[PDB]
């Protein structure tokens, strides 16, 4: 689910016309493989070539015969040295690797090792970066005849904390390594490995949402009348047990309307806006975290748990929506959203689950035992 | 003198000295960073500018990341005094392994996603069942169990905590002391200020499952 952008068009949809050697083949054919994904379609031919690719692939490609492929044809067979340096996350991803890449190399007789000790210099080594930069430091792992480097769910490898490894990994690898990475995700710094490491890569990427709204409770309340809202704020912390709550608002001029009135009930307060500078912002936050303020008041946030929020002003569009109660990551993926929506918003809007593009329902009585 | 001097001090003596960090720090991935600290009110700031009286430091430096959990190496705990720095806990939870890694777990993820998704770690996996290791834990005090109690997977001594009724934050910090070797420190802001540095002890927990 997305769609594919590449700067690069050489599409090839079976291992038939790959321009593959026998011995590769013969493994392919005698073990049934599979056929290879959109991306993998558009990746496997620059990749045999030589040329550095990005390649936005889903996570566990390398379990898959493709990727085995494209690490198994540009070995020289009679060359009795390590080629091909594959790096993993996890122990359990570097073996999987190691299974069908030496499944498929038996017939062609290559060699493959997993780093996860006397023996090793098999022509490919599939590891943990610790590991591997281990072996290479004390020496038992030569980068000499080393000219293809995979860096398989780099995005994995990088969240784990293996930037560092990585780094040096590549410091002791020829100026002509072929750089191949695979990442499901983009975000600044897998980008910034890129930009280090390669020579203008073929890219095949795939735009995706990165905040979702996956998990989150979603209410809204017919307030009916715009000056019924603070009421309604009020008696939702009679009816729930708030231990933080974010509210936003949609000008200046109300936020400020906003914070009076709340603290006037005795709410604790934090009120931030546009018309104020970073170092502002900064002290706001520093109070909310702090527990300082029980409520943080905005226009259109740093904070990594809170009760709930609320739009007791409806968003102008779906993009804010999102910037607002979307959450990034696979997990901890739960969250309260209240919306509050007047006669006015409903007669503008015409349908809030159209408008927003989301499941948001009444709420109920009950909504204490609910979240 | 130097800034870095200056909060490797305030740990050791448990001192009050307040840390800012820039969100930007947060699109850095765990591991060896080069950073500026610069003053700020009686505090420091670390972000990657050069200006406004910036001195240089590497640090290992660990980010936050909403539905994620970050980690650090033990392959990068190496140079001596190094300062090792994570963004603001304002709910989440830091896990640290004696000669393993550190781990900052976002707020909402359950403890028996983070537990199942940290298993998958070199570390973790040579932590045999039915042995110990010694762990770092800290968690925000008055949270939902849900999100960070881990009887079920270890037994052994409490997680330390910051704040009250799921309330504060809290900087946690480190001294690198040798070889897959670092001291813990940390200070909770709550509605009172912020307190001075104390130790982040290790306590020994014995792994269940």
């Amino acid at each position: 689910e997305g769609v594919i952008e590449s700067n690069w068009n050489e599409i090839v949809d079976s291992f038939d016309d790959m321009n593959l050697s026998e011995s590769l083949l013969r493994g392919i054919y005698a073990y049934g493989f599979e056929k290879p994904s959109a991306i993998q379609q558009r990746a496997i031919l620059p990749c045999i070539k030589g040329y550095d690719v990005i390649a936005q692939a889903q996570s566990g490609t390398g379990k898959t015969a493709t990727f085995a492929i494209s690490i198994l044809q540009q070995i020289e067979l009679d060359l009795k040295a390590t080629q091909a340096l594959v790096l993993a996350p996890t122990r359990e991803l570097a073996q999987q690797i190691q299974k069908v890449v030496m499944a498929l190399g038996d017939y062609m007789g290559a060699s493959c090792h997993a780093c996860i000790v006397q023996k090793l210099a098999p022509h490919i080594i599939v590891g943990t970066p610790g590991r591997v930069f281990d072996m290479l430091n004390r020496r038992y792992l030569s980068p000499k005849y080393i000219k293809m480097f995979v860096l398989d769910e780099a995005d994995e490898m990088l969240s784990r904390g293996f930037k560092d490894q990585i780094y040096d990994i590549f410091q002791k690898l020829n100026s002509n390594t072929q750089v191949v990475l695979l990442s499901a995700t983009m975000p600044s710094d897998v980008l910034e490995v890129t930009k280090k490491f390669m020579r203008d890569p073929i890219r095949i990427l795939v735009k995706k949402e990165e905040l979702t709204l996956e998990g989150i409770r979603q209410f809204y309340i017919n307030v009916e009348r715009e000056e019924w809202k603070l009421d309604t704020l009020c008696d939702l912390y009679e009816t729930l047990t708030i231990t933080q709550a974010v509210i936003f608002i949609n000008t200046r001029r109300k936020v400020d309307w906003l914070t009076e009135k709340m603290h006037a009930r005795d709410f604790t307060v934090s009120a931030m806006h546009g018309d104020m500078d970073q170092k502002e912002r900064d002290v706001i936050m520093r109070e909310f975290r702090s527990g300082s303020s029980r409520v943080l008041i905005t226009t259109d946030i740093d904070v990594q748990q809170v009760s709930l929020v609320i739009n007791y002003d409806l968003p102008t569009n779906r993009e804010n929506y999102i910037h607002r109660i979307g959450r990034g990551g696979r997990f901890g993926r739960k969250g309260v959203a209240i919306n509050m929506v007047t006669e006015e918003d409903k007669r503008t809007l015409r349908d809030i689950e159209t408008f927003y593009n989301t499941s948001i329902e009444e709420m109920p009585l009950n909504v204490a035992d609910l979240i | 003198n130097s800034l870095e001097a200056q909060i490797r001090q305030a740990m050791k003596t448990g001192s009050t000295l307040t840390i800012e960090f820039d969100q930007a720090l947060n699109q850095k991935s765990p591991g060896t960073l080069n950073v500026f600290l610069h003053p700020a009110n009686g505090g420091v700031r670390i972000d990657l500018d050069s200006g406004n009286q910036g001195e240089p430091a590497k640090i290992l430096w660990l980010p936050w990341k909403q539905g994620e959990l970050q980690t650090l190496q033990p392959g990068s705990i190496s140079t001596v005094d190094m300062l090792f720095f994570t963004y603001y806990l304002s709910g989440s939870k830091v896990f640290a392994g004696d000669g393993g890694p550190v781990w900052h777990i976002d707020a909402p993820v359950e403890a028996n996603q983070f537990w199942r998704r940290m298993s998958s770690d070199e570390w973790m996996e040579d932590w045999e069942v039915g042995t110990d290791r010694q762990v770092a834990y800290l968690h925000r005090a008055g949270q939902s169990d849900s999100l960070w109690n881990l009887s079920a997977y270890l037994e052994g001594a409490a997680p330390s905590t910051y704040g009250r009724d799921n309330l504060g934050q809290a900087v946690v910090g480190g001294i690198v002391t040798g070889r897959q070797q670092m001291s813990l420190y940390q200070y909770a802001t709550t509605s009172s200020g912020s307190s001075a540095w104390s130790p982040l002890t290790y306590t020994l927990q014995q792994r269940k499952q």
